[PDB]
């Protein structure tokens, strides 16, 4: 009866390969930067989902490259 | 991805393929234990390490809720590691050489 | 609405009204996650026009009315209130209304070419009686009258639209 | 083919220790001990090309693998180790810390006598082979003293080491053949470096904050 | 406690800053007016000049009592007020000698280059353990150049020229595709690509680079232009921002050192710097444990992100058995598989038997009983099996493909030839054991086997990790015993589940009932039990 167990399908079967194209790209995630809490370090550590709803963007507003490796010195006094 | 990150360096599960016998005399692996299964599943949590040395046929390995496998032919060294949980699905005539190892050679 | 993109492609704007921005909200408006009302460019209408034709609507249905000119472009914002007679609640008719109301104005106003102040003031009266005629089980039964419509326009917008 | 292929010579010459540790002892500890460590290493570095790009701090951590240490970790861990020891000793002598270090030992271990004391407590107490660290713990803030094994050293929990002895026999065989507490004596009294202690704190300093922050008064 | 240890305490845990809070004047006056009271005359001076700038010209009348410009005055507004740090000075240690070295990590995964070649430049990295004496720098300085010998470094570049002309599109399609909006940090694309940024493996820990300052992130940190297709990154949390931003700014030009590099698949930043110029170690107090990462769809499995990544792993429930103190393993997994089949050929052997008439006519080599049979269709579970009680049932579809019946029907007719001649002689047979019974106690004993030397081995690791101190039990999986917690325990003390209250001894449903009703029946007789032993004590007994 269960049947919710869908990583019990054989890789060698056509739909382990099948499913692959099947189950698309999960977006039930909230998708956004988890921020942590300083100040519920202490009890509980909650989270905070920053996400494109919360954030806003002000549009108008109005060589370089590596140099070397340190080597290393003699003196080291 | 175009995954060039293997299961076999991922989880610590060195495989020597196409060993040569001298090497293989020289660890011992004929005066060695046997282990002999058809078509089966073997959920085993390890202790220690192991090698498997494989003689007739294939196993594919699957670590503890993952989806990838990793597949030995018949002519590999496989040392799986300490700690390691997995589920060895087996298809056809399955045969091998062991030495579970402790700390050290 | 759906047969300009049927037209033109159906992927790409399903794609397009599913962008899903993951790290800000560009536009400022996108962070409250509204419906999405996307005025076509006349750009992407190029492949449709032709020397002959004076005027477009994309229609997308007592909500928005798109109107493509060959020198001006522009939407109209609807109501949608058909929530208010769950009992009758039938919009059967619909578009046969806001035709109606559009072919009427243009026979009668002649303006309606070469402003767009006017052709505005003008499709609020198609887009009244399409809210008006989705009250009433059937077609025919309920077409409503132009003093109704004009009623309609003139308690639903403000007085500086009509 | 081989990277850290080098023995990295000592800053002092090898005759700077003489009164303390002879010419020779030293000698054969670097020469041999550790040339033969750094040969093993490239040996099988030359074997995986993945863990040869890999820096010395991160190449300890990943072949330690948690508790199940790679073939290759106990040789790279020496040669890092060794290297940390004969920089953690200098010509002449250690008296007393200095400014930032002296304070810092004051304010962990209470004082500095009580501090040799634990050391020297801690030294002697190791049994076989291993080395004894003074390191600085990220996440407490503080300075420890901990005892490790044959060739695990405090880079695999993520401690900024400071001062180090061996403690394997090999180091002081020669000399003082079984009197462990006496080389541990004179590694304390004329053998340790508190300047090059005081430089790594320094160094250390930019990644672990020893401090307290200026708090605006609003 | 008092108002200063309770600002420091927020400091140091919570994250409190006193920022800025730019205010309308609609609301400075709200704010400098509620303070005296209500309906009442506004007596202090501040009160009233906010009163006062509600006006537009009051305001475009004091702007220019003062001699500002328009834009002066949007300028003061956003002005930062407190005590401002001094300006830092760069104090440089010493000498700064470098040396151009190929990274360690050059060649990437997958990119196959001559052997010869990778020796030389890799013969670079035995020359790096020699000590320089800085001191004496200045009196070897040669200002004359074309005598520098760099044939090795010579060689990476073209080796890299050749890797970047090779792999340039096959990258940006792969930042195409699995990024879909731009962020510091990721690969330049489109317009922000230029011909001549060094890639991500031209860097390597270790390496100081001169770049400028392009974003400054609040709760991320600082973004660093190094002149590549990936920017910078040093870290900087919410709360060291109140004194930092007095010191770095954006459009600064700033020196760095590259301290680790990572995979952009995985990782959000790849490379992690810090700073030297602005050396601003001594306000850096919120540090990262460990670097960001991407939960991306694909990871279906979390332990593999966990060895990706390099992170802990997932906790688990303490148990309180050890793996020494518990019994070994008897059972082997064919042990199903075999005698599932060997009943199967006993009960085919036995209807062949009853049946003479189906079996004749066919040769007993090859018996095609069904053509039918599918491997997918092997497992058949029906639940309507409800003969004797409501329970589930389950049928196998076995095999005659594999089933070996040529022994077996040699076996079975030499056994009911003998059985029938102990029958007619008086005395009753029973069949000791069968081959398969052989087979199978056989593997089980190599099973045993395999276990017994499993736990030989586990007895002298243990031994030997106690010893040289070595961990048992993996770190970080088995650390919480209860700190998980909360869950309904059954156990009455716990208080999760009741006690006598006033002698409540009484408990809910648990009927002993039903279980009475199926003793009852068959033996409803309260008689007392005389003979009580294990079945295996029965077997020995009858054995004996
Ligand atoms: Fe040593």
């Amino acid at each position: 009866d269960n049947g919710s167990d869908c990583t019990n399908i054989n890789p060698f079967s056509s739909i382990y390969s099948y499913s692959k194209a099947k189950i698309q790209q999960s977006i039930n995630q909230p998708q956004g930067t988890i921020h942590t809490l300083l100040n519920r370090n202490k009890e509980c550590q909650s989270l905070i989902i920053l996400s494109a709803a919360n954030c806003s963007r002000m549009g108008p507003f109005k060589s370089l490259g590596p140099l070397g490796t340190s080597l290393p010195i003699e003196n080291f006094y | 991805m175009r995954t060039e990150k293997p299961l076999e360096e991922l989880y610590n599960v060195r495989v020597e393929r196409n060993v040569t016998k001298d090497r293989l005399m020289e660890l011992g692996v004929p005066r060695w234990s046997m282990w002999k299964t058809g078509k089966c599943k073997l959920p085993w949590d390890w202790h220690v390490d192991q090698l498997v040395y494989i003689e007739e046929g294939e196993v594919r390995v699957v670590p503890e809720g993952s989806q990838r496998f990793m597949q030995f032919v018949a002519g590999d060294l496989v040392r799986y590691p300490k700690w390691f949980e997995a589920d060895l699905y087996f298809n056809d005539f399955y045969q091998e050489r062991y030495s579970f190892r402790a700390y050290g050679d | 609405r759906q047969e300009l993109e049927f037209l033109l492609d159906e992927e790409h704007y399903e794609r397009k009204r599913n962008y899903r921005p993951q790290y800000f909200a560009e536009n400022f408006e996108q962070t409250k996650q509204r419906r999405d009302y996307y005025h076509y460019t006349p750009a992407e209408i190029a492949p449709l026009w032709h020397d002959g034709l004076k005027l477009l609507f994309v229609t997308d249905g007592t909500l928005r009315l798109h109107y493509y000119s060959p020198s001006f472009d522009g939407v109209v914002v609807g109501t949608e209130d058909v929530l208010i007679t769950p009992f009758t609640c039938d919009r059967t008719g619909s578009g046969d209304a806001v035709v109606a109301g559009i072919m009427r104005k243009l026979t009668t106003q002649p303006e309606m070419y070469h402003d767009q102040d006017v052709l505005e003031r003008q499709l609020r009266f198609a887009i009244a009686a399409g809210i008006i005629s989705q009250w009433t089980i059937g077609a025919v039964r309920g077409f409503p009258t132009e003093s109704a419509t004009q009623n309609l326009k003139e308690q639903v917008y403000v007085p500086s639209m009509w | 083919v081989f990277a850290y292929y080098g023995l990295k010579t000592p800053p002092y010459k090898l005759d700077a220790l003489e009164p303390y540790m002879s010419q020779k002892m030293l000698e054969v500890h670097w020469g041999e001990h550790h040339r033969s460590y750094v040969e093993a290493l490239n040996k099988q570095l030359e074997k995986n090309d993945i863990l040869y790009g890999c820096t010395m701090e991160e190449l300890i951590k990943v072949t330690y693998n948690n508790g199940n240490p790679l073939p290759e970790f106990s040789d790279a861990a020496q040669v890092w180790n060794h290297d940390f020891f004969w920089e953690s000793m200098q010509p002449g002598g250690g008296d007393m810390p200095k400014l930032g270090l002296l304070q810092q030992i004051e304010k962990d271990f209470g004082s500095f006598t009580n501090f040799r004391e634990k050391f020297t407590e801690a030294a002697l107490a190791l049994f076989g082979s291993g080395w004894i660290w003074l390191v600085l713990k990220r996440e407490e803030k503080r300075l420890a003293i901990v005892k490790t094994s044959n060739a695990v050293n405090p880079l695999v929990w993520n401690d900024i080491p400071l001062i180090g002895l061996d403690l394997w026999e090999h180091a002081y065989y020669l000399d003082y053949k079984n009197d462990k507490a006496k080389y541990v004596n004179v590694f304390m009294n004329h053998l340790v470096s508190w300047d090059a202690a005081l430089g790594r704190m320094a160094r250390a300093q930019a990644f672990v904050n020893l401090g307290e922050p200026k708090i605006p008064v609003a | 406690e008092s108002e200063e240890e309770a600002r420091r305490k927020n400091w140091v845990d919570r994250g409190w800053a006193p920022w800025e809070e730019i205010l309308s004047p609609e609301a400075n006056f709200a704010r400098k007016s509620l303070n005296e009271g209500e309906e009442v005359a506004l007596q202090s001076p501040e009160a009233i000049e906010a009163f006062k700038m509600l006006s537009p010209n009051y305001r475009k009348k004091k702007i220019s009592d003062m001699g500002i410009t328009e834009d002066e005055y949007y300028a003061k507004q956003f002005e930062i007020k407190g005590e401002i740090p001094e300006p830092l000075s760069t104090m440089w240690a010493g000498p700064l000698v470098v040396r151009h070295v190929p990274p360690r990590d050059w060649p990437p995964r997958g990119w196959e280059v001559d052997k010869k070649e990778l020796e030389f430049i890799r013969e670079t990295h035995k020359l790096q353990s020699v000590r320089v004496d800085y001191d004496k720098v200045e009196e070897m300085v040669k200002m004359e150049t074309d005598d520098m010998g760099l044939d090795r470094y010579k060689m990476f570049l073209k080796q890299y020229n050749e890797w970047v002309a090779a792999n340039k599109d096959r990258l940006e399609k792969e930042s195409y595709k699995y990024d879909q909006d731009y962020y510091p940090g990721r690969r330049k694309r489109g317009k922000d690509y230029q011909d001549g940024m060094y890639e991500l493996p031209f860097y390597y820990p270790g390496q100081i680079c001169a770049g400028k300052v392009t974003a400054i992130h609040l709760y991320q940190g600082a973004f660093v232009d190094i002149g590549g297709v990936h920017d910078g990154w040093v870290p900087i949390k919410r709360n060291d921002w109140y004194w930092i931003r007095h010191h770095i700014k954006v459009g600064m030009h700033v020196i760095v050192e590259i301290l680790a590099k990572r995979d952009p698949y995985r990782f959000r930043f790849p490379i992690e710097m810090r700073f030297i110029d602005p050396n601003i170690d001594h306000l850096i107090f919120n540090r990262f444990d460990f670097a960001p990462i991407f939960h991306r769809d694909e990871d279906t499995n979390l332990d593999e992100l966990r060895r990706d990544c390099g992170r802990q792993p997932l906790p688990r429930k303490d148990p309180g058995v050890k793996v020494e103190e518990e019994p070994l393993l008897s059972n082997h997994p064919y042990v199903d598989k075999l005698w599932q089949i060997h009943n199967a050929e006993q009960m085919i052997l036995d209807d062949m038997e009853a049946n003479p008439v189906k079996y004749k006519g066919k040769n007993l080599t090859e018996l095609t009983d069904d053509e039918d049979f599918d491997e997918e269709n092997r497992i058949e579970y029906s639940k309507a099996y409800y003969k004797k009680a409501l329970l589930p049932k389950m049928i196998t579809k076995v095999s005659v493909k594999e089933l070996d019946l040529e022994a077996a029907f040699a076996e079975r007719q030499h056994h009911n030839k003998l059985r029938m001649e102990a029958q007619e002689r008086g005395e009753v047979y029973k069949i000791p054991k069968l081959r398969r019974n052989i087979e199978m106690d056989e593997y089980d004993f190599i099973h045993w086997r395999r276990s017994l030397e499993e736990r030989e081995a586990m007895l002298r690791d243990i031994s030997c990790r106690r010893a040289l101190g070595l961990p048992l039990e993996e770190p970080g999986r088995y650390v919480d015993p209860s700190a998980f917690g909360k869950d309904q325990y059954d156990p009455d003390s716990p208080l999760y589940r009741y006690d006598y209250w006033g002698e409540p001894k009484n408990s809910e449903k648990s009927k002993q009932e039903r279980m009475t009703d199926v003793h009852n029946k068959s033996i409803v007789g309260k008689g007392t039990v005389w003979y009580e032993m294990a079945y295996e004590d029965a077997v020995k007994e009858r054995m004996q």
